[PDB]
RNA sequence: GGUUUGGCACCUCGAUGUCGGCUCGUCGCAUCCUGGGGCUGAAGAAGGUCCCAAGGGUUGGGCUGUUCGCCCAUUAAAGCG
RNA sequence: CGUAACUAUAACGGUCCUAAGGUAGCGAAAUUCCUUGUCGGGUAAGUUCCGACCUGCACGAAAAGCGUAACGACCGGAGCG
RNA sequence: AAAAUGUAAAA
RNA sequence: CGCGGGGUGGAGCAGCCUGGUAGCUCGUCGGGCUCAUAACCCGAAGGUCGUCGGUUCAAAUCCGGCCCCCGCAACCA
């Protein structure tokens, strides 16, 4: 799936997402990326569900960059049950992405490719997205 | 109902078919005789008890005799020669 | 395909009339005909 | 004026002797059956060796009633018992005699060999 | 070590004591390199693809090639000729 | 969307009678028939899928308190809220 | 937990525990949750009813057990008139 | 004291 | 799911409370008694202690998260 092999502690609180997005902003991998463009909680499977859609429509090809990592638990409580008593059980995991964030990059692959294989993955996608190119990513 | 010897069955019908063939025909004879119903059919079928128990005896040629055991397909060769 | 909200061309003779303020997708072969409903 | 429910003497040796009335077989809703009305039903009570055994549902023409029926020409003709006579799905009966009149409302209704067979129509 | 056979993995050996027996020869002369050589050595044992995942093809001439397919000690027979 | 099971505990505990049926309806359309129509892997008859459209229709029984279902015999259909 | 001629099932056995491990007879019952159990029967159609089978959630011997002619403004299922 | 059973081919 | 009990050789049970190696009966194995099989007698080997992590110098044992087994509770409208 996708989740740490390990934690400090198994439950951690929600906590808003302010703008910006601190880190990842420029390319650094391949040679095509795809950025976030609205703030959201990138489930550990909307994640897989991109990737394995990269890869499946180029086959055989490049490689894929997954620039994120769902390290953060999502909690959610028994269906039915009233409020209190607790925390939630955890359900999954996601990772925060804010806009600016580049998510996914390939490279080895014909650009009319790369253009598709990532516009599909944008589709298995909760926000809006905008493909790149490599230009002034150079803070390297 | 896959046919299945073993060490002292395919040793045993070996020096049949490679020391007499009127008993090696004979002994194939059953197994087709019994493959398709078992129990039932020629020699002169008798459910066995004690050492054997679990295995059936078919009547061959009076001293020499075949023992064998069913299970939902997939029937089971032990011996050809010697009495019990 | 005639009505969906995916609108889009399928082949190389498929037009995007848009008409009575409507989005349709006329094309060639039937089974293409298309309207934004 | 048959009903579900109703009681039918059967007119004809199909073995059966009588019949109850399951479904009228004319519209979508049809609240009665008359003369010449077909009418599917259940067997209540039959004779030894027959055709029919009772249990069977089968099919059935209207033949006599006890509700006059009416004549077009101002006339009116009315019977002592409500009875029809097996047929099968052609609409043909099943039977090979038919016992007592029958109404000739039987004819245009396009019951032939029932009415050459009866008895008498009235 | 028993010895496995197919319904069709039968009728093949027991219609060889009817046409020459040469054929037999192999059978039995490749039964026994195979029981102490799951696959290997004679009739260069080896694997198989696809539609015999796990199937291993010792030759008997070129054309047949019996089939076996040893697992926890028991040899199996599938087919001497054609296929399955 | 607000028909389900819930969450919340806002009017109502100096009382808002709380399932099912019967009678009487009326409204919605996400249409069960019937009316128009586009594709179809539509030859034809018959279907499939989507679109337009409620004007009017939308049966009688067996079982169970049932709603619901299942079954019988029908039907143009035996629509969902 | 294991075991008999496919399968099934287990008269038999092994072991742990008890004060002792429910006998006869009844058994989807005024008791059976799953359940409208599954076969029959009755009906055109039967969640009820009657007869059976028993994996009895959760019968069982005097808070009696299984029956029983007669009796009943008792509760159930059927016909006929 | 007490101690069970029986290997299936009749010329 | 809410409570509490429990997964230890092939089977069925001890050991866990009192952290420092594992026991019992049956079975399995080798050998006798027998004409032979039981029964009987002699002597054997076999246990990752459900699993993934923790505390400790050391974990079957103590703390934890899941995983199946068992048993109770699921009431008033
Ligand atoms: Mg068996
Ligand atoms: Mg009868
Ligand atoms: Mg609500
Ligand atoms: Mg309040
Ligand atoms: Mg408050
Ligand atoms: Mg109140
Ligand atoms: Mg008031
Ligand atoms: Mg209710
Ligand atoms: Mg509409
Ligand atoms: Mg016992
Ligand atoms: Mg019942
Ligand atoms: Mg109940
Ligand atoms: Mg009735
Ligand atoms: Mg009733
Ligand atoms: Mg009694
Ligand atoms: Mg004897
Ligand atoms: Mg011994």
């Amino acid at each position: 799936m996708l989740m740490p092999r390990r934690m400090k502690y198994r439950k951690q609180q929600r906590g808003r997402l302010k703008g910006a997005t601190k880190g990842g902003d420029y390319v650094a991998f391949g040679d095509y990326g795809l950025v976030a463009l609205e703030p959201a909680w990138i489930t550990a499977q909307q994640i897989e569900a991109a990737r394995v859609a990269m890869v499946r429509h180029f086959r055989r090809g490049g490689k894929i960059f997954i620039r994120i990592f769902p390290d953060k638990p999502y909690t959610k409580k028994p269906l039915e049950v009233r409020m209190g008593k607790g925390k939630g059980n955890v359900e999954g995991y996601v990772a925060v992405v804010k806009p600016g964030r580049v998510m996914f990059e390939v490279a080895g692959v014909t650009e009319e490719q790369a253009m598709e294989a990532l516009r599909i993955a944008g589709h298995k996608l909760p926000i809006k997205t905008k493909i790149v190119r490599r230009d002034a990513y150079d803070e390297a | 109902m896959k046919l299945i010897w073993s060490e002292e069955s395919w040793d045993d019908y070996l020096y049949w078919q490679e020391t007499d063939k009127r008993i090696v025909k004979k002994i194939n004879e059953l197994i087709k005789d019994t493959r398709r119903t078992p129990f039932e059919g020629k020699g002169k079928p008798e459910p066995l008890k004690h050492n054997l128990s679990g295995f059936w005896s078919r009547r061959i040629t009076e001293e020499h005799r075949l023992v064998y055991a069913v299970t939902d397909d997939s029937l089971l060769i032990a011996a050809c020669r010697y009495h019990y | 395909m005639k009505v969906r909200a995916s609108v889009k061309r399928i082949c190389d003779k498929c037009k995007v009339i848009r008409r009575h303020g409507r989005v349709y997708v006329i094309c060639e072969n039937p089974k293409h005909k298309q309207r934004q409903g | 004026m048959i009903q579900p429910q109703t009681y039918l003497e059967v007119a004809d040796n199909t073995g059966a002797r009588k019949i109850m009335c399951i479904r009228v077989l004319k519209g979508s809703n049809a609240k009665y059956a008359t003369v010449g009305d077909v009418i599917v039903a259940s067997v209540k009570e039959a004779i030894p060796r027959g055709a029919v055994k009772e249990g069977d549902v089968v099919k059935a023409v209207v033949v006599r009633t006890k509700k006059e029926i009416k004549r077009p020409d101002g006339s009116a003709i009315r019977f002592d018992d409500n009875a029809a006579v097996i047929i099968n799905n052609q609409l043909e009966p099943r039977g090979t005699r038919v016992f007592g009149p029958v109404a000739r409302e039987l004819r245009e209704k396009g019951f032939m060999k029932i009415v050459s067979l009866a008895p008498e129509v009235l």
